[PDB]
This record gives C-alpha cells, structure tokens and sequence, in this order.
RNA sequence: AAAGAAUUGCUAGUAAUACGUAAAUUAGUAUGUUACGGUGAAUAUUCUAACUGUUUCGCACUAAUCACUCAUCACGCGUUGAA
RNA sequence: GGCUACGUAGCUCAGUUGGUAGAGCACAUCACUCAUAAUGAUGGGGUCACAGGUUCGAAUCCCGUCGUAGCCACCA
RNA sequence: AUGACCCACCAAU
RNA sequence: UCAUCUGAUUAAUUGUGGUUAGUAGUGAAAGACAAAUCUGGUUUGCAGAUAGCUGGUUUUCUAUGAAAUAUAUGUAAGUAUAGCCUUUAUAAAUAAUAAUUAUUAUAUAAUAUAUUAUAUAAAGAAUGGUACAGCAAUUAAUAUAUAUUAGGGAACUAGUUUUUUAAUAAUAUUAAAUCUCGAAAUAUUUAAUUAUAUAUAAUAAAGAGUCAGAUUAUGUGCGAUAAGGUAAAUAAUCUAAAGGGAAACAGCCCAGAUUAAGAUAUAAAGUUCCUAAUAAAUAAUAAGUGAAAUAAAUAUUAAAAUAUUAUAAUAUAAUCAGUUCAUGGGUUUGACAAUAACCUAAUUUUAAUGAACAUGUAACAAUGCACUGAUUUAUACUAAAUAAAAAAAUAAAAUAUUUAAAAUCAAAUAUAUAUAUAUUUGUUAAUAGAUAAUAUACGGAUCUUAAUAAUAAGAAUUAUUUAAUUCCUUGGAAUAUUAUAUUUUAAAAUAUAAAUACUGAAUAUCUAAAUAUUAUUAUUAUA
RNA sequence: AUAAUUGAGGUCCCGCAUGAAUGACGUAAUGAUACAACAACUGUCUCCCCUUUAAGCUAAGUGAAAUUGAAAUCGUAGUGA
RNA sequence: CAAUCUCUAAUUGGUAGUUUUGAUGGGGCGUCAUUAUCAGCAAAAGUAUCUGAAUAAGUCCAUAAAUAAAUAUAUAAAAUU
RNA sequence: AUAUAUUUUAGUAAUAGAUAAAAAUAUGUACAGUAAAAUUGUAAGGAAAACAAUAAUAACUUUCUC
RNA sequence: GAAAGAAUUAAAUUAAUAUAAUGGUAUAACUGUGCGAUAAUUGUAACACAAACGAGUGAAACAAGUACGUAAGUAUGGCAUAAUGAACAAAUAACACUGAUUGUAAAGGUUAUUGAUAACGAAUAAAAGUUACGCUAGGGAUAACAGGGUAAUAUAGCGAAAGAGUAGAUAUUGUAAGCUAUGUUUGCCACCUCGAUGUCGACUCAACAUUUCCUCUUGGUUGUAAAAGCUAAGAAGGGUUUGACUGUUCGUCAAUUAAAAUGUUACGUGAGUUGGGUUAAAUACGAUGUGAAUCAGUAUGGUUCCUAUCUGCUGAAGGAAA
C-alpha cells in the first residue's frame, strides 16, 4: 500500500534576534516567509523577505501610526532611542569612517580617483 | 437527516484526538435550546458511534411518533470519520479504512430534545432512559428548570453569569495594535503618510 | 429535373398522339365505360426462357413434378438386444 | 479488496499508434416466384456502457465508482 | 372433401 | 543379533594381481563411492587466509565520567562527522547561570493639562497561535406552520390556491490534526543591576566511548483511547547508583557510600503483633465493605435536600351520574382492535307542536373514559373518589425531583473599616452485581467490644483533623488531665514535673580518620 | 461393499490444473512396492494369566561413563529477564 | 587445397570468476530510496513512524511590434531666409 | 467638353486609450488603477454567452450663484 | 444652493499571483501602461542563517559597465518557499602558467562549459538466480512451538426490552445497541530460552475446575393434569461408551447408556510408548519458472538416544530423645 511517508525537513524560520538586542551590519533579524514583519527604520528586506542589518545597533519590534495593520523590526542606532521614531524631526545618521590620519594612507586615497 | 452521516466533499481519514475535557466551563450545546426535556450526558467525557445515535433516536421515536405535533431534535452530528485496521493484520503498514462517523460528547452535552403537545412529562423521562440504556454514557434527564451540568459533580445556570460588552472594555485597557490604529487615525500621521 | 431493382401494351391505319367527338348511367358531377374519326411509325425471326398443340426418349409420379421420396435431429409411446 | 483487461447500433465484430458518428446478419418495405426461401435494391439503431479534465479537436484521452476471468501461494 | 401444406439452381462436350 | 523375507547357472559369487581419483576417477544414476562416508579425499604448504561475528583479555589506589541522538553510509550487528566525555593550558576576560528591572494603571505628592517620587493593583520589555475558548470566514449539522422562488398539490372561477419539496435567504443552535476573529501558562529571549567565583562560559593542543536503550510521568501518531505495543516530544530514574520505602521490587517514592562512628535533627514511609516506633478528637460503616494492586451499566435499600401538597394515611366502605364513551363491530357495556377522553347528575315527588337557565348561600368538584386485568363481550368484578386517629408544629404524611456551595446560605480571609466589596471553604451511604482450573493468601496473625468488673479492652476500617484542651499571638494565657510530692480528714488541698509524640536512610549535623583543592596558619629544614 | 465406511472397487465427467515416445489406453506374467476385500488363524485385543531361561536383587573379585559454578538441594500463592 | 604459426572476427553455462541493494513491528511478496508544503508538532526553533496528504516537483518564462517622424516645393540666396 | 504627357491619390485593416481583471511575454524600470462573488435586470438568452447598476460623503479647495 | 475636484472612510488579499501547499500581498507582490530587453552583468564578498562535513540560504559593502527614472532612485532574474547531482574520466573552449638538455611541440595546469551516477553522498566501465545436498560465523537483536503481555477476537454473564410466544415483552423466547467478566481460542506484542522435540494424533496415566450432562434437593412453568418436558437455584459425592471411516483433534454414522457435560493441567501426559500425520536426504504427479529448483498441492518410503545425581512420588528398612 502507498505510504505517505514523505515530508520536507522544517525550515528554521523564525526570530534569530530577538529584542533591544545588539546586531550589526547584516545580520538574519527574521527569516520568515512572508511580510509577515515589514523592514523598518534602518533594516533591510532581502529576496525572500527575510529581514537583515543595516546599521550597528539595538533591534526593536514595534508598530508603526503610518503603517496600520503591519509591524516593523527596525534597529535603532541606539538603545536610548524608541524606533518607533517621531517622524517630523531630524534622523538619526551614522558617519562610519575613520579618517586616515596616517599621511600615507590619506595620500593614497586622495590620489586616487 | 445528514447528522449520522456528512457529506465532505473531500473525504479523508482523521487522527483519533482525545474528547474535550471542557475545562474552561463551556456550557456549549449543553443547554435546552429547542425542546421541553432532553436527555444530557451525566458521565466522562465519550466518543458516541453513529450507529448507537442511530439506536438511541429510534428508541426515542417510539415515544415521539404516537404524540400529536410530537419533535425530535437531535442536538450533535457524528462529524469525525473514523478508521479501523482490521483485527487480523500484523500492524500499521498504512493505516486503516473507514469504518464508521463518531462524535466527541463533553461531560455536560445535551444529546436529544423533545416536545409534543399532549406529552406528559413521565412518558418523556421514560423513552430517555430507553435511549440511554443504548448508548456507552451515563445519562441525564433535563428539564428546562433543571440547571446546566458542567463538571461531573458541578453545575451552574446561565442567567447568573454576566453580561460584558468588549469592545468597552477593549477601550478601557486597550491593547497595542489599537493605540497605533488610534494614532494613525489622528491628523499629524494621517495628512502625512503620503501613499 | 424523365423516375432503382423490376415490369406493362402494341406487328399497320395498329402503336403513338398536349388529336379531338358522341352516347349510356345523371335533378347534378367522369381523371371511368362503350363507340367515332383525324395525323400516323419504326422494328421482325433470328437464340435462350415461359405457356401451348405435334413428336422423341425416359419416367418409381397418377387430385399426376406445386408429384414423389430419403436420412438425422426433436416429441410421445411399445418390443427386443448389451451390460 | 484498494488491486490487470473487458460493459457498443437487436447479433457478432468494430475501430487501433487521435485527425470517426464502420461492417455484415438478423428487421421493416418493395420486388422475384404459383407461394415460400435464397438473390436482388431500399431504410431503420450507436448517447462508439457513467463521472468529471486536455491540445485546435479524443470512439480514442486523462482521471476512478455503479459492471467481467481474479488475486490467499515462507508450514515444520 | 380431411386435405394445412414444398422447396431448391447453378454455369460445357 | 535373532525371527523373517529374497536371489540362489547367472546382468551369479568369490580368491590372487593389475588399471583408472582429486577439476577429480567410478557410478544399471543414489550427489553413490574413491580407506568408518565426498554437491568433491587426504596430507603438507600458502598461513597467524579472512572474519563489521563469538568468546577471552590477568594487580592496586586515585580524580573525572558518557551515549544508545542527527547526518551519511550496498547502510541499519559496522564506520565516519558531529552531539554527549576527558586531560593540559589560556586570558583584553564574567561573556556562563539564575533572578530582578523594563510595562499598564490607580491613589497621593511635588513641580510644569501636564511630569518626578512614592505606594497599590495587574500573570507586568519583545516574539508566538497551543490549551482554553469560539462559530467570524472556511469546513460541516440542526430546527422552523417564516418567507420567496419556481413548483408538488388545491377548491374553485390559467389564476388563486394548500398540505408536502428542494435550494437559498432569515433567525436560532453546534464542531474541526491539517479553522482560530478572542486567548493561557509554560516557553524564546533582550539590555543593565544582582548572586553564584574554592564558580561558569569561551578558546588552544590533544585522547575517548557511544550511535540495540528501558521504564515512569505528561501531550500526542499508530493501534481497537489493546499491550511489559509501537512512533517521536518532555521530565526523571535506570542504564552507570550502593541506602530507606513500595511484602518481594533495574526504571516508582525518598535519597546520592571518601573511612569510620552512632549523640543530635530528620526524608520517603510507617508506629496492635510478626516488625524499629503513639496517643487523641470527630464523624460514618457492619459489609471483614475494608485493612499498599479501588471492577461496570444497572437493581435495591436507605440518607440528606428541594418543590408541592402536613400535620387530615395504611385503617374504611362504595366503586357510581353522560358512560353502555362514540365508530366499526358474529363478539365487544373496562380491556376486540382501532378511537376518544371529559360531562351531567345536588328528592322528596312526572307527557307528545317553546322559553338563559337562574347563587339556591351555592351548579363547579376528573372524585375514574371502571388503574388494570377479568368476560365471547358483558356480568361478576378490583376499581381514581380517601378518611377515622393531630400539645397542634418545632419535628416523623405522601408525589416527585434532586444528590448541588455554581446559585443561595453559613464560616472565613482580604481591603476601607462600625461591617462596606472581593477571594476562599462547606452537599450520600450500604448491599447486589462478584465470575476457573496445584492452595485459603489484607505479606501473615488478626482487627468492628460488652454495664456488671480487673491499673486495664473498646479498630488494627473509612472521612477530616490534633500532639493534652481551650483560648489567645510559631509563641503563649488559662485551665483540664497525667504524674508525683506534701501534709493533713481513700479522699483533701497545695505543690511540681510535664505537656516540646515516636520509629525512620550508607541524607544532614555532630564526633574522630584519609586524600584533593582554596585560604590562613604551626613546625622542621622554585625556603 | 459395512450394523455404521473420509478408505476400496465400479461408474458419472462443469478435466481447480489429463492426454499420446516427459508416450496414451488395456491385459497376462512377475513384485519383500502401495491400498482394499475374503477365508483361515491367532495373546493383536475383550483381559490378561501361568511358566522357562538371561538379567535385574545379595555375597566375593576386578571395575567404567556422560555430568559436575558452589550447595546445608521441601509444598503452595505471590514474585521476578 | 588443406595443415601448422600469427593476427582478426563469431560464438559459447561447454566452462571459469563473480554479484545478486536496504529499509521492513520477524522474513518474503507488496511498498519505497531526491526535492518542496500543511497537520502530527504540545503559541521560539527543532520534532518520529510501512503516519494523514484530493499532496506537489525533477520546471517554466528571453532576443521582442520593425522603420518614419526638423530645414523641407518652385526660384534666389545663406545674418537662421 | 475632351485628348496626351505628367504626376497625385485609392494597396481601403481595427488600439486613438498611459488603455486597466478577454487572449497575447512571466526578467528590469517608471507611472497609474482596483479585483471576485453575489442580486435587480436585458432580442434570441435558458443553470451556464455579453452588457449595465449595486458603501459612505464630514471636512477641504475651486467656480457660479441667491 | 450647485458643480467640479481632490479624495477620505469603510469593504476587500474570497479575485488574482508562471505551477502544489502554506506564508504574504491592495502601501499592492496583483493589474494596465511607456520605455526598454538592460542587472536572466563582471571581479573581491564582510557578516550572519542554517549546519557534522560536502553543501545550502540572506546579504552590507568595494570595484567595472548597462538599463529605466525629473528626481529619490531601483535593478546581480521571477512575492517567497521545490525545479537537482560529488569527485574521477573525456570533450570544447579560454588562459598565457608550466614546457624534463635547448628551441618549439606533446601533455598538464587555471578559468569557462558539457553529458549521470533517481538504491538520487554517486562502491565498477561492466554482475540475476536456486539449494528439501548444503556449509561456517552468529542471533535468538527481533516467528514455530510453549510461557508472558494484551482481550479485538473467542467464551460466558448482566442491565434494558423491541419482537416472538394462541390472548400476554420478562412460562419459554430476546435482534441492533449498552455494561462487564474470562484469559480456553484466532489474533496482536517480541518479553522469555530461542541446545522448550516432549515435535499437533494415539496409547498409559490421570490431576484439577465447575461455567452441572446424568444422578439429589427446589422455585416458575394461561405456556406444571399425569407423564414426559422447558427453565432457573443449590449442589463437584459418584458417574459420564464401544464400534465404521478418517493421522486425525473434529465430524458424520451405528449401537448403546442415567448421562455419554465443558474445560485447565508447556493445545495435561515419553529421560514412560507409538510415530500414522506435519516432518530432511530417494522419488513421481498436477501447477509455476528459460532453468536449477518450487509449491498451504497430492503420493510411496524413511533412525531416535539416555544405567537417575537432586527434587518429587511408591514402597522398605536402619538410626533416633524415651
């Protein structure tokens, strides 16, 4: 007799980062197939939706007043900060660069086009 | 007429399950809602066959039939398909053809319910422990004043339990997802958003 | 839209005629019946087949070949065999 | 009992590797015959046994029930 | 009157 | 071997000798024989063939200590990588563990409708879709003197239509591995604080063993909601754990042996005897139910309670007025089956073509369609009417329902507190059913108490509890016992103990011994 | 055929799944083959009894064997790989 | 010619060496062996069995619909006429 | 009127819309819009062709205007 | 007051999406459309996710170029999740890297691509059977039988009572369902050893249960007149058969008997017997297979041992506390 004995190894698809925890640029915060959770503040949606780490800093689950119906997994450059951020004031905004201070090395880039 | 026997489109074998053992205190088709008396189940939790239902409402319908505007209605439908390997195969290779439909009756459930216009009560109580004597329970006669079984040694009536509108209390201790709808409804998000 | 297999009349003033004519039976109606005339033919005897009279031979038939007659099978019923 | 092939025009047999609405025989109606029967020339009948599905189009097909020979055969 | 029936055709020395 | 049976001039039987055999001859063909036995001899050699198989593997002490999973495997009796293990180190070191803080709101309070602090409440950062719950959509089921659709029917005068049908709507009521709109707790896990540092990670260089698990508990698939079953999940033990308990007892209940010792706490479990160790309260049981392996639907007898009727029943005649209910009916007056099911009658007194029917101090009253047989059907005949009988109810009548603390009530906690809310607690018993095979088997003895009458017994069962008892706020106060003393007339009165139950382990502490490690020492002599 | 017959012989032929040198069918003769029937005979049996001899048993002589964790080696219920 | 040597080809249980899968609620026959989806699966992830699938898969989809679109008609020029 | 040259026309063909749930291309980009079901309908038309209609206007702006 | 716009809320993800199922989807991934047809591009990829490894999944970014878009920008194939395959060996490139004394070359590297190993981590380029002539290593780590576990099954019982039963459910009858018991059977499980034949039947011998067949007591029995009976209670003391056939348990049948019960006891019983069956080596028959052989087939034939040590039992002595 045919036996159903067939079946597909589950897809670990889950949280992976869980909250105010401390990520960094390109990190699984979510595999999930679905928009179940959409990019939020400073996250980014890779093809098939999973959400990954754009900026060094804190991840926060949190609902949107723009966005009804639909909950964001942002990453806060900080921890003092609440992604669920204002909105009319400035963004926070990461630098990220080390400026060479060794003569050579800003010569080399300088020099270069 | 189809409650010993549905019409799934789609047939297909079920897992055994276990019977609902209602913690939560359902009162859920444990009720007189149709009839004048009825018959409840008194006992554990059970799985009643079809063909037993079948037996019980036949020995009620000797009662009902002779009435005049005598009614049976029959409370629970057998909605779980059950299999059975024979006995006589070695195990499980495969699993089991159906065999016959059955349903999961909680401790407090109502099974039968009737109501003629010239039916003394007796005659009533009379044909429903008939129908007991057929069916794998311990059962119950229940009058519209006899009050809703719940536990095995508990009972409650329903008109004593109170009547809350949610959406009030919602509004009281209201949950995330609402503020945010609350929030977004409000002018300095909703002339913003920009879609 | 000249009508399948099949089949009918006719050898000369006949057939054919989209040639008419008359009568009888009608109170009354002929695509019928019985008569009249006008025009007016091809084809032919040589084969078979059928029907007849003359003849041959044969003939088990004779209410006569639509005769008569034979065996099996099937039905029912006797007698007598094998075992 | 899920599990291989078969359910046709009255009868038998169709058809096959799709490019589909066949055959005789029986029957009805003529004719032939003195009257049959052959023979001859004329018409009859397929839900090509039921569901659903496909290429432009399946008798055909896929897709499995109501139907036909069936399935026991590691015994010390 | 006895009295429901009849059946076969094939091709030359 | 014996008894028997068979060939016994033939394809006979046998002596001496020879020939054919180990890829191998011989075979009237059986895998028959080739030196006590061959589907292919023996010896020697290869050669210690090879063995994922089986067995064996020898002293002691110390410290740590598994797994039976996943993956792949001509793999499932094996083997590899991991998972779990060990050794020796390392540090930018706390990253390890655990717990808390995080939030919502209320009061007050202080500032500026504000936002800090405090306190109180709320299963209290974030994630999720189980139970739970629910019937929304989806998947299903029910019921409508609903409607509407057409109709099935229906007089009539096709219509209208009327007692069916289906769907679908309307309303109401339900359930589900693969529905979850409500929705747990466990859980996943976040940062900082905190406590573990004689402690955890993490990492370096190396060694392993395991990949047959088992049971028990819980939620499941399968299986018949069978199995010491089977398939995983989770927890624990076993495995690899000695000890106490569970009669005996791999896995259950306790608890972890370093060596003693045995005083003190105990655990689980127990305290009539066997057998270490006890005395009480209060119920209930009478069946040895039961007393460490709880057998059911159902019947019976009780018990409470809740109704209604109750202090007005067995005892007691009479069973009647339509009634003989009507119909059919050989037969049916109760009961023939069908069918019907309530109504008159109230003396002391009457005719064939007219006066509701009167309140008379009251028609009414199911007080019976003879309950029910009986019978040919009736008759006979029981027969609803119903009682005598009440120091009254406060409580001992019937007819039931019921078997409950939800509700209500009582008792108590918690908040404001001169009793406001919320939480908690309080509601059935016995017998029967009863049931196989060496032998009764609660582990055994045996246990249910009785004034008279011993110092003296009185469950050793079940239910709820105590450590005297009642009060009081574990600690008490009181007193009652229990004891004993005293000194008096066996009592008396005063005194005091003492009311801290007990047994119980290889647990713990204690008391000594050993080793190890961290931390101080002391002594003697990489000091 | 027997009191009574799953056997035997005869016969029937829905031959599950006979058939002609893997030979078909039918006889005689033969068979330590197999099945059945009859007669005769029996201790096979109803029903065993008796007796003889060799042992067995006892005395003397010589003197094995498989086995064997160690054995101070009962019954029953319960128990437990 | 044919024989022998050598090469080439045919052929072969004549014979010789070999292998004859594993899962399987003993084995065998049946069935299956890789991927993906749901339940099971117990509100993170993971989660089995010869468990349930009305299961699904071993792909499919592309060179394309072009060209024309500003200085022009005669005539004369070239400050756009 | 009409003749010859010269040409021009007529090769007759859909989309006219940033099209919008008929069929056509399924990768990119940019812009824009909302479906299905159901019910009242309607030549043939019917259970089953196509087609039409099927929620709400507070506020805001613009234009006219009493 | 009106128009017109911009729209806003509700509703919807049931439509649809290349294709299953789930997840997502209108902020649209879905649909129409213009352009285009390029990013279905090329080097380094951090870092996570998953994870034994080999592999796989997301992907910041750096660099080269392309495309569309005012721009912000977006684009390293598709809403996502399947859609695949190691090496080795050839092949075709490409490379400019080797070049065996040198120069070339041959060949090999490096990059690019290719066809299958679906028993789908692929043992080779290439391999099916049968053995009842069988053999060894083993396992009882997974079947034989017997015990155990279990109780569907089987056996018996009970409650209820539709329906029989002339007239009446409960004289006797008793469906379907219901609740138990039992631990006999057919199963199921693999937990016993799997050096337990006592190989399943007979004989010898019985022991035990009672769920009573007869025998004794007794209730009911319009279905007890009597007698036969029927049915139920107590009751296990006693007793419960001889043949024909069959290996047979069984059964049919004959003749009986008061009756010819039902079991348990390793389907009681061989270190006590038999050995007919099932049963190895010969063998033939039907059927199956190319065949060796095979078969729940049918059939002829065919080898079983043991001096008792312990317990137990049957008797019999000695010793002994009397």
């Amino acid at each position: 007799s045919r036996t159903s004995m067939k079946d597909s190894a589950g897809r670990r698809l889950g949280p992976k980062k869980y909250e105010g925890q401390d990520v960094s640029t390109g990190e699984i915060i979510m595999r999930q197939r679905g928009t179940k959770f959409y990019p939020g503040e400073n996250v980014g949606i890779g093809k098939d939706h999973s959400i990954f780490a754009l900026e060094p800093g804190v991840v926060r689950y949190y609902l949107d007043p723009f966005h009804p119906k639909r909950k964001f997994i942002g990453v806060a450059l900080r921890r003092d900060l609440k992604l669920p951020s204002p909105h009319f004031e400035p963004t926070v905004r990461r630098f990220g660069r080390f400026e060479l201070t060794n003569k050579r090395a800003a010569y080399k880039e300088e020099n270069s086009i | 007429k189809h409650e010993y026997a549905p019409r799934f489109k789609i047939v297909q074998k079920k897992q055994k399950g276990r019977v609902p053992v209602r913690t939560g205190g359902s009162i859920k088709g444990s009720t007189l809602q149709f009839g004048k008396y009825g018959l409840r189940l008194k006992s554990e939790g059970i799985r009643i066959s079809a063909q037993q239902l079948k037996e019980a409402d036949n020995a009620i319908m000797r009662y009902v039939r002779p009435l005049n505007n005598g009614h049976l209605w029959r409370r629970l439908c057998t909605n779980v398909a059950v299999c059975i390997k024979g006995n006589e195969t070695r195990m499980g290779k495969g699993k089991g053809g159906f065999d016959h439909w059955m349903v999961r009756v909680p401790t407090g459930k109502i099974l039968f319910e009737i109501n003629g216009d010239d039916l003394h009560e007796k005659v009533a109580r009379e044909a429903f422990r008939k129908a007991g004597t057929k069916l794998p329970g311990v059962y119950e006669f229940v009058s519209l004043d006899s009050l809703v079984r719940v536990g095995l040694h508990s009972f409650k009536n329903p008109k004593d339990d109170p009547v809350k509108n949610f959406y009030d209390e919602n509004a009281k201790k209201p949950s995330k997802k609402y503020l945010n709808i609350l929030k977004s409804q409000e002018p300095q998000y909703k002339l913003f958003r920009g879609r």
